[PDB]
């Protein structure tokens, strides 16, 4: 509705004054980042482990000379 | 892919294995059949990445990018050889193979045969 409008503004206004700044998550605290570590952690096995944000070097192969 | 019958070759080959190499070819067989149906199988090559959603849509477009750059940039090898003066000493077991086998024999044969004519009686 239209006074149900009146509140959906009201968010879409904190969205903006948070994504322009961060206090923590602004209305969050350590809590988020605390929890996001203990995902992170446990996605790295699922990824890899390491190069994440660094490309891949590789290495090359020998033989035997007969 | 990589290899290609010559003559007769995978059956051909198992039974027979000069003497100088013979005990060796047997083992060497069945490696070899390791070897072929896995290549066989593999991928060849894979895809090649959707750059357009990555980019756009992995919003840390500066990390991204860079590594784009860098793998679009990124060269490549080829394997190596090692094993294949074997392919050239072929040749040369070739030569003793026939000339080597072939002359001496077929002088051999020469007396056989002219022997054949008389003792038809």
């Amino acid at each position: 509705l239209d006074p149900v409008q009146k509140l959906f503004v009201d968010k879409i206004r904190e969205y903006r004054t948070k994504r322009q700044t961060s206090g923590g998550p602004v209305d969050a605290g350590p809590e988020y980042q605390q929890d996001l570590d203990r995902e992170l952690f446990k996605l790295k096995q699922m990824y890899g482990k390491a190069d994440m944000n660094t490309f891949p070097n590789f290495t090359f192969e020998d033989p035997k000379f007969e | 892919r990589k290899l290609a019958l010559k003559t007769i070759d995978w059956v051909a080959f198992g039974e027979i294995i000069p003497r100088n190499q013979k005990a060796v070819a047997n083992s060497l067989k069945s490696w070899n059949e390791t070897l072929t149906s896995r290549l066989a199988t593999l991928p060849e090559k894979p895809p090649a990445i959707d750059w357009a959603y990555y980019k756009a849509n992995v919003a840390k477009a500066g990390l991204v990018d860079d590594f784009e750059k860098k793998f679009n940039a990124l060269k490549v090898p080829i394997p190596e050889d090692k094993y294949t003066a074997q392919v050239d000493a072929e040749e040369k077991e070739d030569v003793k193979s026939c000339a080597e086998f072939l002359t001496q024999s077929k002088t051999r044969i020469q007396e056989y045969e002219k022997e054949l004519e008389k003792m038809r009686n």
